[PDB]
């Protein structure tokens, strides 16, 4: 469209050398009782109605 | 395990001989109180009863183990007070006494059990 020789353009970069590494961990969160997976379950109730 | 299956028998009924203890005791104490009734407990159905759970899982470190949490029976009254109190001192002396001694007994056969169980294996 500008046609050859009507356009210059230059570039500069900013590049990343330094060596990373990193290591995730999640946990989805289970303080509802709708959501949370349980292996054992201990429920003493006591009622005494005097 | 099989060491507890040996000495369920005789620790079972040193700890039943406790709780009557505990019961007659408790009637004595209470004679003077109006409108109390003597409380107590039959030996042999509840030694039956206890010599006739399950540990919640732990699936890592973390989980937390399981945490662990008789029936009374009325003495026939034999004379009627006036204050509504059953308590008969006679009756209930004899018992305690009774009872005192049997835990004795029963003392001396699980140390005598303990004792032949150690023989054994000292050499």
């Amino acid at each position: 469209i500008v046609g050859n020789g009507n356009v210059h353009a230059q570039v500069t970069a900013q590049l990343d050398f330094a060596n990373k590494e990193q290591t995730e961990e999640h946990y989805s969160p289970n303080g509802d009782a709708s959501k949370a997976t349980l292996r054992s379950r201990q429920l003493n109730i006591s009622e005494q109605v005097g | 395990d099989r060491l507890d299956a040996a000495l369920r028998f005789q620790q079972e009924a040193l700890n039943l001989r406790a709780q009557r203890q505990e019961i007659l005791a408790a009637n004595i104490a209470n004679a003077d109180t109006p409108g109390y009734q003597a409380r107590d407990i039959d030996f042999a159905s509840e030694l039956k009863k206890v010599m006739v759970g399950v540990a919640l899982t732990l699936t890592s470190s973390h989980h937390i183990p399981a945490q662990a949490v008789v029936d009374l029976l009325y003495r026939v009254p034999d004379q009627p007070s006036l204050d509504g109190n059953t308590v008969d001192m006679d009756r209930e002396r004899t018992q305690f006494a009774d009872n005192s001694l049997k835990y004795q007994m029963g003392l001396t056969v699980l140390g005598s059990q303990l004792k032949g169980m150690m023989n054994v294996l000292q050499g």
